[PDB]
């Protein structure tokens, strides 16, 4: 089958170029900068993404059951939200560190002390924003009521009391991991584009506006799908009637395959696409 | 020219409170740590308080810990010690006092002047046993100063000062860590010892070579000097 | 295990590192210009006009600049002390022209340097009123020192100021290609030179080196960031 | 006629010399020391890196007791630390940010320090107000100064680039002597064990032993091909070594006049920046622009340990007088010491 | 949306009882499930009920000693609990799906 | 070119004054430098290091 084939291609994809970026920077000491102390970040959020989320997401969808009893399903999605949300936040966090360096040179803003407090708040904002991830997860026994399905399935899935609290929750949520991020990164790539815009310098500063641009689209892509249905189903609360349940699965298991392939090309676009990066990264 | 000058003492009524202070005239008062030492009617001296640099440390004695305090002014070049729940044993004359801490340097080098102030346990025990020595001018006088802990650390350097107070005026640093003599003092005297058995070795006396000498141990906090060793004709 | 005295000993290291904190955070936020050019050059009187060390300020950025003048001919010693510096303004007194060759010689020896192999150059073709006035006067011509301007014609994408003549206008751009000649032959991306036309009288010169290091330090932060 | 006279008589002299030179010549330092055991590979690690300076370190000296040493960076401070505990004892500001040299008294009370700004500022440690003050600024010379040495605590030699050293009486201010036959920028200077005769290195490739009380050139010594920036006695003072930018050391003799041994590398090269002995006199040490040190065997001419683990370009390099340490500090704003 | 359950109370061993959950605020055509909560025990499945009422499913716990029904006239679903147990003292609830799992206030039997 | 002439007189004094040292052999140097580099090798400590308990540096 052909999801199961792309989620094993893009999972040993991310695994290895987020370990060579690790091992890269850690063998080698004239790539401690400051500069990659987000790059470094976003490469252990990715691994995080893609050893939390995936071979669940595969396992739990081509089985349509979950396993783990009460408390992995307390555990479990917490660490998932927690890692994906750090990988966007961290994203947008490189996006204004290069408006920084670009459109304001000369206020030398960049220190590795920001890089640190930088880091430190995407962590716990995290963490505390993904609390009732952990709160509200409870495991469940869904009965479908038509005459073919005839089998029970535990599901690992919120149970709210109230309508207005998993509302304002999830409209909180998908302003936090990627309305704000896009805003920020759109805003920060868009005056870095109005700025690098005699011949030969220009010809190859024109260049660096378009893979910015590429980079942006590719978050701007990737992470739509599953956001816009996350507060489809959890806010305005479609994909509730069982028409047909195994469709649902099927488009909600294809919107999660662009984040995690999102986390695999991730090192492509922001390491091995620039010759300097390829220089330094063979002398380790 | 290098001086400490304080001021605020005279008659309090027990139990009060007041306030003293000295002021800095001719060094670089920011990098200096500094102390308050008294000394009772006619009694030996004591340590009483303890600022650092940039006052990141402050230590007390055990017997003023909580009613007095101490603090600096920088800019004003100014140290203040203010004291509450004044009793009947804080009758004394107070000494303010500089010191600098770092590799070879030479603390509790210079000291005030005295204010005097009238009102109406784990240590390290150090021992004079002596009180007077008969003196002749022109003879080697050793005067001991024996310790109860050891204070020869494990990086070398043996803590212990030797002071001089002649009749009529504040003390003067004699040698500092056991051998090594401050700025200005003749050549004459001498330091020697080991662990816990010190001796302070005075070479042809003079006669401004008289008044009480006082060790003292910086190895721990509190500072606990001796009883002193008067030199009388 | 550490007694009195040394606890006071590392207090003092500390204090001494604070300052030193502060100290690191005023110098990292300025920028140094190694200053130079010939005898005739004008290049003090761009610099009493805005001494070893000079300061000065465009807006709320503060700009260190040195002429190192005190020492004999031999420059090829000293140098290595500024190959962190931020530019190299280089002032040439575009007027004489028996003195031309060898302000060229001198702008082709600092810029095939061994350490300067980084560093940008800011170039004031300095007393531009006097070569207006001498092409005007037409008593000194320039092909008796360089004949390849019998061959030159001055370019249409030129910025021709108010007033000028086209003989003017030939006469700079020819000295502007003769140095950019040198410039563009090495050391590609490295580092880039910055040709202004400057008078005696001219007072925009604070903000051409403003514009020209902020330009400098945009490549700089394109080159660190693996972004070029 | 008479100056094409004088200057036939002094090739005649010189050609004469070169005879003398080589009429002494019965043996090789190479050929004498075969049946010496050799040292074996040498592993001196990383004890402490000190971190304080801003901009790159450009001299340091280590003090007469083996535990303080004074270190120069261009940022304009002087560092004074305490090797032990790696304590920064000092910090004394500079009057400008351009220095390239660095000396610290045999006594311990004062630190002297020069640069671009052609004066050698003397500096007292030991005042009665617990600050640095700037004791004085010796200011004589017409080039940029490139070595300090102090002699006592008054009197000091003074190399300078406008091919001149001097010797500095520091009660008064004016230089009692000036050294004056180089004719390139002299770069460094070393004073022997008895400090009664220095030897100095300039950027003509040649080096010049000059006698302290009299104030004439005693010896002259030609071997090299660039210009010698570090110059260090053996610790017998009857021999030195040179490193230039030909990236070869060489080690000259005072008694035979000549030179004695090359240490050199084909995969070598870049210029030699500092050079010492150990405390024996075998261990040359020397470091390089390619950003690591090396230890040449000083009776064989063999390679014996490399110190690496510096980013950048080795300035300056320094030997204790115990012998137990080897200080060495980068344009990386980095001291690391060595054993 | 609004559930509100109905019936609860202390009744000794042995007897019967009947519960209401009144829905309303949703479509009437989906699956409402019951579910319990022992005080100190975690939360269990007791029955559901289909889209229409025509299909029923139980645990094994309670298999053929609970019946579960629902009313599409006031839209209710009642469950009647036979031959209690002492081990069955819980909070009860009326849950369905709607983007997740929504519950009501739940009321009290005691044996 | 007078100076010329005074510079190039006292450079041929130089030369001659430099040229009458006394040169020893310099298998002789080489065998003094040898001897005293091989006297002194007990007290080196880099070259035959000392144990931790005597470094300083531990
Ligand atoms: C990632 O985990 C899974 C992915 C898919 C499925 C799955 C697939 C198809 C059908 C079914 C299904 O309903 N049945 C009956 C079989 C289940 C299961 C698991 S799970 O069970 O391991 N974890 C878990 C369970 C319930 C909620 C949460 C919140 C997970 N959060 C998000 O979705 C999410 C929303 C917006 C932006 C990013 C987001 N995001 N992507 C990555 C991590 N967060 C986590």
């Amino acid at each position: 089958w052909v999801l199961i084939a792309g989620y094993i291609i893009v999972f040993v994809v991310a695994l290895i170029g987020n370990v060579l970026v690790c091992v890269a920077v850690w063998k080698n000491h004239h790539m401690r900068t400051v500069t990659n102390y987000f790059i470094v970040n976003l490469s252990l959020a990715d691994v995080l993404v893609t050893i939390t989320c995936l071979p669940a997401t595969l396992v739990v969808d081509i089985t349509e059951t979950w396993f783990f009893g009460q408390s992995l399903c307390k555990v479990i999605p917490y660490l998932q939200t927690v890692s994906v949300s750090v990988s966007v936040l961290t994203l947008s966090c490189i996006a204004l560190d290069r408006w920084y360096a670009i459109c304001h040179p000369l206020m030398f803003k960049s220190t590795a002390k920001r890089a640190r407090n930088s880091i430190v708040i995407i962590w716990i904002v995290s963490c505390i924003i993904m609390i009732p991830q952990a709160i509200v997860m409870e495991c469940s026994t869904v009965f479908p009521g038509l005459a073919n399905k005839t089998t029970l399935f535990t599901v690992c899935d919120e149970r709210w009391g109230g309508e207005i609290y998993p509302k304002m929750y999830h409209i909180c949520f998908f302003l936090v991991t990627y309305m704000a991020p896009l805003c920020l990164m759109v805003l920060a790539y868009l005056q870095i584009f109005r700025k690098l815009w005699e011949i030969k310098q220009i010809r190859a500063r024109r260049k660096t506006a378009r893979m910015l641009m590429v980079v942006l689209l590719v978050f701007a892509i990737c992470y739509l799908p599953i956001s816009i249905l996350n507060v489809l189903k959890r806010v305005f609360g479609m994909f509730a009637h069982t028409e047909d349940r195994e469709t649902v699965y099927a488009w909600f298991t294809f919107s999660h395959w662009l984040v995690y392939a999102n986390s695999a090309a991730n090192p492509i676009i922001y390491n091995f696409l620039s010759g300097k990066f390829r220089e330094e990264f063979k002398a380790a | 020219d290098v001086q400490l000058v304080e001021s605020g003492g005279g008659l309090v009524q027990p139990g009060g409170s007041r306030k003293l202070s000295c002021s800095a005239s001719g060094f670089a008062f920011s990098s200096f740590g500094m102390h308050w030492v008294r000394q009772a009617p006619e009694k030996g001296l004591e340590w009483v308080a303890y600022i650092s640099s940039g006052s990141g440390t402050i230590y007390y004695a055990d017997t003023v810990k909580g009613r007095f305090t101490i603090s600096r002014d920088d800019p004003k070049n100014t140290l203040f010690l203010q004291m509450t729940s004044l009793r009947s044993e804080d009758t004394a004359m107070y000494y303010c006092v500089r010191s600098i801490y770092y590799y070879g340097s030479s603390p509790f080098d210079f000291w005030g002047q005295g204010t005097t102030l009238t009102v109406s346990g784990s240590d390290i025990v150090m021992t004079q046993a002596t009180s007077s020595v008969p003196v002749t001018p022109g003879e080697s006088v050793s005067i001991s100063c024996r310790s109860s802990k050891s204070l020869l650390h494990s990086n070398g350097n043996t803590y212990l000062y030797w002071f001089l107070q002649r009749p009529g005026q504040s003390p003067q640093l004699l040698i500092y860590r056991m051998s090594n003599l401050a700025s200005g003092v003749p050549d004459r005297f001498s330091g020697s010892g080991s662990g816990t058995a010190f001796t302070l070795t005075i070479s042809r006396l003079e006669a401004e070579d008289v008044g009480v000498y006082y060790c003292m141990q910086h190895l721990e906090y509190p500072l606990t000097f001796g009883a002193g060793t008067k030199l009388e004709l | 295990t550490l007694s009195a005295e040394d606890k006071a000993a590392v207090e003092r290291s500390k204090m001494i590192e604070k300052q030193l904190q502060k100290d690191k955070q005023v110098y990292r936020r300025t920028l140094r210009l190694l200053l130079l050019g010939a005898d005739n050059s004008g290049k003090s009187t761009i610099v009493k006009q805005m001494i070893f060390e000079t300061k000065f300020q465009v807006d709320k950025v503060n700009f260190h600049m040195f002429d190192v003048g005190g020492q004999r001919d031999e420059r090829r010693k000293w140098i290595q002390c500024f190959n962190d510096v931020t530019a190299i303004i280089f002032v040439v007194d575009s007027s004489d022209y028996n003195r031309l060759q060898e302000a060229l010689n001198d702008f082709k020896s600092i810029w095939n340097n061994r350490w300067l192999r980084t560093i940008s150059v800011i170039l004031f073709l300095n007393k531009q009123d006097l070569l207006a006035e001498k092409v005007l006067a037409g008593k000194s011509k320039i092909e008796d020192y360089f004949p390849e301007f019998a061959r030159y014609t001055t370019p249409e994408d030129a910025t021709p100021e108010p007033g000028e003549d086209p003989r003017v206008t030939r006469a700079k751009y020819f000295i502007r290609k003769e140095f950019v000649d040198i410039s563009t032959a090495s050391g590609d991306g490295r580092h880039i030179c910055y040709p202004h036309f400057t008078c005696a009288v001219d007072t925009e010169n604070a903000r051409r080196i403003f514009n020209d290091c902020k330009d400098i330090i945009l490549q700089m932060n394109l080159r660190e960031y693996n972004l070029v | 006629s008479e100056l094409d006279q004088l200057r036939q008589e002094a090739e005649q002299l010189k050609n004469q010399i070169r005879d003398a030179r080589k009429a002494c010549a019965d043996a090789t330092l190479s050929q004498i020391t075969n049946n010496i055991d050799p040292v074996g590979r040498i592993q001196m690690r990383t004890r402490r890196t000190l971190r304080g300076h801003l901009a790159k370190i450009y001299a340091m000296h280590w003090g007469t007791d083996s535990r303080l040493l004074v270190s120069a960076s261009q940022d304009g401070k002087l560092i004074i630390w305490d090797s032990y505990t790696t304590n920064k004892v000092h910090a004394i500001p500079l009057r400008s940010s351009w220095v390239m040299t660095c000396a610290y008294a045999p006594s311990g009370n004062y630190v002297a320090c020069g640069g671009l700004d052609n004066i050698c500022s003397i500096y007292n440690l030991k005042t009665r107000e617990g600050n640095v003050r700037v004791s004085r600024e010796l200011a004589g010379h017409t080039g940029y100064l490139s070595c300090c040495r102090f002699l006592d605590d008054n009197q000091i030699v003074t190399s300078s680039g406008d091919t001149t050293c001097a010797l500095w009486d520091i009660e008064t201010g004016q230089q009692t002597t000036t050294f004056t036959g180089h004719t390139g920028d002299v770069m460094s200077l070393s004073l022997a064990p008895d400090t009664r005769l220095f030897v100095s290195g300039a950027c003509d490739a040649s080096a010049k032993l000059w006698d302290v009380r009299e104030g004439m050139c005693r010896q002259t010594f030609t071997g090299h091909e660039s210009d010698i920036n570090a110059i260090c006695f053996f610790p017998n003072g009857n021999a030195f070594a040179t490193g230039s930018d030909d990236a070869t050391c060489r080690l000259f003799d005072l008694r035979a006049d000549q030179e004695l041994m090359t240490y050199s590398h084909d995969n070598i090269i870049c210029g030699i920046t500092s050079v010492s002995f150990s405390k024996s006199g075998r261990l040359l040490l020397a470091g390089y622009d390619d950003f690591n040190c090396n230890v040449w065997d000083a009776l064989k001419a063999d390679r014996a340990g490399v110190l690496a683990g510096h980013d950048n370009r080795v300035s300056c390099l320094g030997v204790t007088d115990d012998g137990m340490a080897v200080a060495t500090g980068s344009w990386d704003s980095f001291l690391k010491i060595w054993n | 949306v609004q559930l509100v359950e109905s019936g609860g109370g202390l009744v000794q061993a042995g007897g019967s009882l009947r519960l209401s959950c009144a829905a309303s605020g949703f479509p009437v055509g989906r699956v409402m499930y019951w579910y319990r909560q022992a005080p100190g025990k975690e939360r269990e499945w007791v029955a559901a009920i289909s889209s229409h009422g025509d299909m029923t499913a139980y645990a094994d716990s309670v298999k053929g000693r609970f019946t579960i029904s629902r009313d599409n006239a006031k839209n209710t679903v009642y469950l009647q609990m036979n031959s209690l147990k002492p081990e069955d003292t819980a909070v009860y609830y009326c849950e369905v799906y709607v983007g997740y799992f929504y519950h009501g206030q739940g009321t009290q039997v005691t044996v | 070119n007078t100076a010329s002439i005074a510079q190039a007189r006292k450079l041929v004094e130089q030369l001659k004054m430099e040229a009458n040292i006394d040169r020893i052999k310099v298998s002789k140097a080489a065998a003094d430098l040898m001897a005293y580099c091989e006297a002194h090798a007990k007290e080196d400590p880099l070259l035959t290091p000392v144990p931790a308990s005597e470094n300083p540096f531990r």
